[PDB]
């Protein structure tokens, strides 16, 4: 259990990096990027300055 | 996109057809509970929103405390034998924990559609019901429809769906509905073209023969709503600041600046004065909101109040393009980012009262503050001196002391019922008053009278009061702005143009009677004190009273007482103052 | 008439379900439809008048909209063998039409 | 079993998003995108118108 629920956590540093990029995604297309512006665009680079 | 359930979740309503609009009443007040046809896009609401943002909830006790309600005041000459007061009094207030058990049941319940489910409306905790039955509000089909907590008989709901996708026996999440009937028939429901002069186009909707789209969308989760987090649809007091000082905008020589007074009487999380001034912030984007974006929110700290939320730029220097002042929101302007320490990393759920860095976006940083301006004369205060446009990191705290709803909530009773009050202060000083307005603005005063203490009700004088009166900190919202006002209203009611007197007129027309009305200065003598007590801040403001008094016583016475108361205690102032 | 072939008027269903990330046979709820190349959506109603009638008046739809909106799509299932009952139907129609020619 | 689960639904959740970026891949190579047309181419832016 604790081998299998381990490499789970490795999933779950897999799920807070694949949801990171992509709020990272919501963040940029909205303002960068813022305012204001312008563009366009790319650009360089720028680088300063010394 | 998502969006799945009922109840837990929270809004508003959307009745928009012909005519179109947002379904809110402004204040408790208790008012012309109504609509609003001016309304705004469905994308851009209007700021009154956050009055007309609606909570689901199933219906609940609907009862027996209908009897301790009618059983309160009935008889010819006639009462009922206290054994039937008190224990009925336990019927009452186990009956309300029986509302509260199925309310602990609430977050649970998911609705269908077609289901009877009952609403409520967060924003003042009360929801519609009347009438048909009651007596109406003047229309083709005649009938008033207003808000309470008394979750009595109407209210209930009219069997919930329509149109034609989407028969009954089934989960509607999203979409418009067909909404509440009365039992007593109900439904159909107004759409009207039928307001009065207070305010512009001014509708509701209930009882007669009319189709109606309705409804609305992403707002609150059975995720969120419990507790704390950033309550986004439901945001407080604006302040990120922990130099010993929370700031917040306030208008100042005819400008609008974010500003705080001097030492805040020292402390912090302390209740102080309010002059906050906040909330509104989730997106995806659209109008839809609720506030479940957790730390990686891109959303705003608007105040209440009204106006932006400006700060940023670059940083004695001109610093044009930065703090706050005026509306419009909207686009993209100071639209900040917060940056919780928490343990730091990969975080993504629910800021909650520790609060640490914010940085606006488009500027990249980062609210300072310090750093002293001047304003002229005082010195004392001499604090505007931030809504910073900053350029690089640093070191202070942000965010909210979450706040009841209950008590901003009170200031819903409160600043409402100063401006209500101006405008029968603008009636009376005319001297004219419907006994219509005299029976509203002393109903309104006795929920002073019971606003002093919990005990809402009934005959009770003064004594009653002298031990609330040390409780409840009451006073200090009082002064905050309401108390401008009732005391005006002793002075011109007597006063232009001659509606007195001297001690003749105000005795004659005293002497013929309502009732309330000679007692009425007196009541507001009366609630002023129940305020004089306690704390000296509650005093200095009995200073032109006093005259008021010799016144018062015248017439018766008463016033016485106161013163014584104061014275016782203171013584020483007263012684211182018265013276012479 | 045809041709089909091509990419004209394909459509794409858009179930309410419980909206969200679903990706799995609609059926038999109906919810909001739309043409992609056109992006828009079917609406209906607004009618035209086919000279006399009136009785029906209706044709009517065949949208080409703009802009979302309210009415619902897609199809009560049919039993196989009635439609089945239809290949028992207008093809014994038209092989009796030859004979009947015959 | 249900932590164990409840991050499987975080894979799950996983699952949609990198099956939806990709059904959106078809749905737009064919028309966006769509028709017709033209181319070429681219541009711017646108715005617006007011």
């Amino acid at each position: 259990k604790l081998e299998s629920t381990m490499k789970l956590v490795t999933n779950l540093s897999g799920q807070l990096s694949e949801l990171k990029d992509q709020m990272t995604e919501q963040r940029k297309q909205k303002q960068r990027i813022g305012l204001l512006g312008h563009p366009p665009h790319m650009n360089v680079n720028p680088q300063q300055p010394a | 996109m998502s969006s799945f359930l009922h109840i837990g979740d929270i809004c508003s309503l959307y009745a928009e057809g012909s005519t179109n609009g947002f379904i809110s009443t402004l204040g408790l007040v208790d008012d012309r509970c109504v609509v609003q046809p001016e309304a705004g896009d469905l994308n851009n609401p209007p700021k009154k929103f956050r009055d007309c943002l609606f909570k689901l909830c199933p219906m609940n006790r609907y009862s027996a405390q209908k009897q301790f309600w009618k059983a309160a005041k009935p008889g010819a000459n006639s009462t009922t034998d206290a054994v039937l007061l008190n224990k009925l009094h336990h019927a009452a207030d186990l009956e309300k924990k029986q509302n509260e058990t199925e309310n602990r049941k609430l977050l649970g319940t998911v609705i269908q559609y077609g289901n009877v489910i009952q609403l409520l409306h967060l924003k003042s905790n009360k929801y519609l019901t009347v009438n048909k039955r009651l007596p109406a509000l003047l229309e083709k089909n005649a009938m008033r429809v207003t808000l309470d907590e008394a979750g009595n008989e109407g209210s209930w709901f009219y069997i919930q769906p329509f149109y034609k996708l989407r028969s009954i026996g089934d989960s509607v999440v999203i979409g418009d509905k067909v909404v509440l009937n009365p039992v007593n028939a109900g439904q159909p429901l107004h759409a009207s073209s039928h307001q009065l002069v207070d305010n512009p186009g001014c509708n509701e909707v209930n009882s007669v023969n009319c189709n109606t789209s309705w409804k609305i969308v992403l707002f609150m989760k059975w995720s969120d709503n419990k507790d704390d987090i950033l309550k986004g649809g439901d945001v407080v007091r604006l302040f990120h600041a922990e130099q010993e000082k929370f700031l917040t905008c306030d208008e100042h020589r005819k400008k609008q600046h974010v500003f705080l007074r001097t030492t805040g009487r020292q402390s912090a999380t302390s209740a102080t004065s309010s002059k906050a001034l906040w909330e509104v912030e989730v997106v995806q984007h659209d109008p839809c909101r609720g506030g479940a974006g957790y730390w990686n929110s891109l959303f705003r700290f608007k105040h209440l109040a009204t106006g932006h939320y400006l700060a940023a730029e670059v940083d004695q220097e001109k610093m044009v393009y930065s703090l706050v002042s005026v509306p419009e929101g909207n686009d993209i302007s100071s639209i900040f980012e917060l940056d919780p320490t928490t343990l730091r990393g990969g975080d993504s759920l629910v800021p909650r009262n520790s609060y640490v860095r914010l940085r606006h976006l488009c500027t990249n940083t980062w609210v300072h503050s310090t750093n002293i301006p001047i304003d002229k004369e005082e010195e004392k205060p001499v604090m505007l001196k931030i809504g910073t446009s900053p350029l690089k990191e640093d070191k202070e705290a942000f965010a909210i002391v979450p706040v009841s709803p209950a008590e901003v909530r009170d200031l819903d009773f409160a600043n409402d019922a100063s401006k209500v009050l101006g405008s029968i202060a603008g009636k009376l000083e005319k001297g004219t008053i419907t006994q219509n307005e005299r029976r509203s603005v002393t109903k309104l005063l006795e929920d002073l009278v019971y606003f002093v203490t919990g005990g809402t009700n009934s005959g009770q004088d003064v004594l009653e009061v002298v031990f609330s009166k040390p409780n409840r900190e009451r006073q200090k919202l009082m002064r905050e702005q309401n108390i401008l006002k009732q005391i005006f209203k002793l002075l011109q009611a007597p006063f232009t143009d001659c509606g007195d007197g001297p001690m003749l007129r105000l005795e004659e027309l005293g002497d013929q009677r309502h009732a309330p009305f000679r007692h009425i200065c007196r009541l507001c003598y009366r609630v002023l004190r129940h305020s004089q007590q306690d704390y000296r801040k509650n005093q200095e403001y009995i200073a032109k009273q006093f005259g008021f008094m010799q016144k018062q016583i015248g017439y018766d016475v008463l016033a016485e007482d106161t013163i014584t108361a104061l014275l016782h205690n203171n013584r020483k102032l007263l012684e211182k103052h018265i013276t012479a």
